[PDB]
């Protein structure tokens, strides 16, 4: 799902009338301590790695 | 500009009862996107002429017309007997103004069935009218007056042929009753049968007397996607397109088989329920599209604005612009109504089967000696 | 059986071909220059069946409308 | 104290339950045949075979106690509860005729059929009883013979309005 | 669409041999068609359909 990741981000994009509007709350600011690896594979890996 | 819109600017202002699906709001918000995306200069708009007793009594009986335009949320106690011989009090609740609304909704179908004839326009969209659950002496469906009835016989005038395509996620009763013996008008509905409310819609009701096999029904499971659905929907309409050409298409753009809605049980996107009125656009027929069912505002408004600018042949921008309804629509405020998940239950089997049941039945027509 | 079923399909292949994927462009040829088939007239029955004529006379081969 | 009922009037009554109760079809309710037109039919046909003035007097006053009971009777026991409605609506229409001008066979059959449990509870002599009994007899011999013209061919369904209105 | 007559002329003779195989393997075929359908895109794109 590598290349449907990129997609979905593209979907979820801000929208500027609603950012000058001041009612857009980013989502990333809900994720906790995210894993830096090469690959969102290995990203989802090291975090079933800790739900394990 | 050959696309002529109908609203009236008084249709939102009707209500149904405490919590019902049915808003007339829905327009309202359609058409401030609209007015805010600019296609107000792009489009015809037509604020529509209140249809007539005498014009709705040609597919409804006087009585009928006649308690419609009587009745009162006050002397509904006195009228309760006919209330329940009519069938209005239960699902069909009796508000104000309601003889108002039907009048303004039969009017608009009217109306676009005079503009394709006059020649004026091609295209004529009203999304206040498609209620396709009335019947010939009873409302039915939060439906009271055939709109879509009246409509297609205002084509017959002009037209040999007219296509009534349904796209609801229930089956369109009150128009298939209307034309059921008749091959001047031929009535493809795609809908879920089951237990659903309609409960009509087998895939043998095919018609009788004349009207034999001029009645198309594709009965689907629970869950259908984009891509099933484009697989059952293009072979059929194109199969229909060959057997029998017609001149007009009327097309109920109903979206309550949309994802995330509060009657339907279907997983159609935006893209899934737009490509249908893609592929009957590219026949270059003229079309009246008119509205439906929709039990929830956001995806239905969001929807039939993608779908009027993409038959005026604009492409609107992704984001939503400023208009008086922006909270409405979610934490993205973005022109899209996303699928969900919801296990698929049509099978390719499924499908092809019913799909090669319709195809033997169109081929009847013109194989099968007379 | 299977061996020698496979080889008579595979040797009429090169052919299957020719005769079933130039299949559309063939009638092509013989609608534009028109060439009376039974297939052809059979479509013409088709034709008059949908547009449903009763007495008048065929109008030609290329101009029945119902285009 | 019982009766014989031919198989073919068996057959056709377990037909009318079925008809009228589960399928929802009812009986067009003014009959080209009236129930007084059978009594007379079969009054005068017997009639003209009796032999002396006794049976004479006692069948007279039995087709007399038949046609006077039919009109009675027909709506207090012979009726489904599907068929009230169309009871009251025929009542509202004609006001002024009777039941026994306006009904048929198909309920006359139902009167004949329940006569026993009725006779049950009635405890007249004998002698009328086995008289009553074989005229009804003879009745359902004649009815079952002459099917073709004193009975209903095919039913009618109820319409929406019509089933919404009883909805029992 | 090609009201005039050398141009369907011209369509009906290059079919016609192509049917009886007196050209190449649909290249001149393709080339001429796409020729002399070049000014009706909506045609030119709907031949495609019989390739
Ligand atoms: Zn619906």
């Amino acid at each position: 799902l590598e290349d449907q990741v990129s997609i979905i981000q593209q979907r979820i994009i801000p929208n500027p009338v609603s950012q000058k509007q001041k009612i857009w709350r980013d989502r990333w600011n809900d994720l906790s301590d995210v894993p830096d690896e090469k690959t969102h594979y290995e990203n989802t890996y090291v975090m079933i790695l800790r739900l394990i | 500009k050959k696309v002529s819109y109908f609203y009236d600017e008084d249709v939102g202002n009707y209500h149904y009862g405490p919590q019902h699906p049915m808003k007339p709001h829905r327009v309202r918000m359609v058409h401030n996107l609209v007015v805010n995306y600019n296609l107000y200069e792009k489009l015809n708009v037509i604020t529509p002429v209140r249809a007539t007793r005498n014009d709705m009594t040609r597919c409804h009986t006087d009585e009928y017309i006649e308690f419609l335009w009587r009745v009162t949320p006050d002397t509904m106690e006195k009228f309760q007997p006919h209330q329940l011989k009519f069938n209005v009090g239960d699902d069909c609740p009796v508000f104000d103004g309601l003889y108002e609304f039907c009048s303004i909704s039969a009017g608009g179908s009217i109306g676009a069935a005079q503009e394709l004839n006059s020649g004026n326009a091609e295209i004529a969209i009203n999304w206040a009218g498609g209620l396709h659950h009335a019947k010939k002496r009873e409302a039915s469906g939060f439906c009271y007056v055939n709109d879509i009835a009246l409509a297609a016989l205002e084509l017959l005038k002009y037209h040999q042929r007219v296509l009534y395509i349904d796209i609801d996620v229930h089956h369109g009763d009150g128009v298939e009753e209307f034309f059921y013996t008749t091959d001047r008008v031929m009535t493809c509905s795609f809908h879920k049968f089951g237990e659903y409310f309609p409960g009509t819609g087998h895939i043998k009701d095919t018609g009788i007397g004349t009207g034999k096999n001029y009645a198309v029904n594709v009965p689907l499971r629970d869950g259908i996607d984009d891509e099933s659905y484009e697989s059952v929907f293009k072979p059929v309409i194109s199969h229909i397109m060959q057997w029998f050409r017609p001149e007009a298409v009327i097309l109920q753009c109903g979206t309550d088989s949309l994802a995330g809605d509060r009657l339907g049980c279907f997983n159609l996107s935006m893209k899934g329920h737009s490509m249908c009125v893609d592929f009957v656009k590219s026949f270059n027929l003229p079309m009246i599209c008119v509205g439906g069912g929709g039990y929830t505002v956001r995806n239905v408004a969001r929807v039939w604005t993608y779908e009027t600018g993409l038959l005026a042949g604009e492409e609107l921008d992704e984001n939503l612009p400023y208009n008086d309804y922006l909270q409405y629509y979610g934490p993205d405020y973005k022109l899209n109504v996303l699928s969900n998940n919801m296990e698929n239950h049509n099978t390719r089997q499924y499908l092809d089967s019913i799909t090669s049941e319709i195809i033997e039945n169109l081929r009847n027509l013109s194989f099968a000696p007379s | 059986m299977v061996e020698q079923d496979e080889q008579l399909c595979i040797e009429t292949f090169s052919k299957f071909d020719f005769y079933a994927t130039r299949d559309c462009e063939l009638p092509l040829r013989i609608l534009c220059d028109v060439a009376n088939d039974n297939l052809e007239n059979d479509d013409y029955v088709l034709a008059l069946r949908d547009l449903l004529r009763i007495s008048k006379w065929d109008p030609n081969q290329p101009v029945p409308a119902p285009f | 104290h019982k009766i014989s009922v031919p198989d073919v009037l068996k057959l056709w009554l377990v037909d009318d339950w079925e008809n009228i109760t589960k399928n929802q079809q009812l009986i067009a309710i003014p009959r080209n045949p009236t129930v007084r037109a059978a009594i007379a039919a079969f009054r005068e046909s017997k009639i003209s075979h009796l032999n002396n003035e006794i049976d004479v007097d006692v069948f007279e006053q039995a087709m007399a106690g038949l046609v006077i009971y039919f009109n009675k009777c027909l709506g207090n026991m012979l009726l489904y509860r599907f068929e009230r409605q169309q009871y009251l609506e025929i009542r509202q229409q004609y006001p002024d005729t009777e039941m026994c001008d306006l009904y048929g066979v198909e309920h006359l059959i139902r009167l004949f059929v329940s006569l026993p449990e009725l006779i049950d509870r009635t405890n007249m002599d004998s002698q009328s009883i086995e008289c009553l009994l074989n005229y009804i007899e003879e009745f359902l011999k004649y009815l079952v013979l002459h099917k073709d013209e004193y009975f209903i061919k095919e039913y009618q369904n109820a319409p929406p309005n019509y089933r919404s209105l009883v909805g029992v | 669409a090609l009201l005039s007559n050398p141009e369907q002329f011209f369509k009906l003779q290059d079919s016609l041999r192509k049917f009886k195989n007196s050209e190449c393997s649909l290249s001149e075929l393709q080339t001429i068609v796409t020729s002399l359908l070049a000014e009706h895109p909506s045609l030119a794109h709907e031949f495609h359909n019989f390739l």
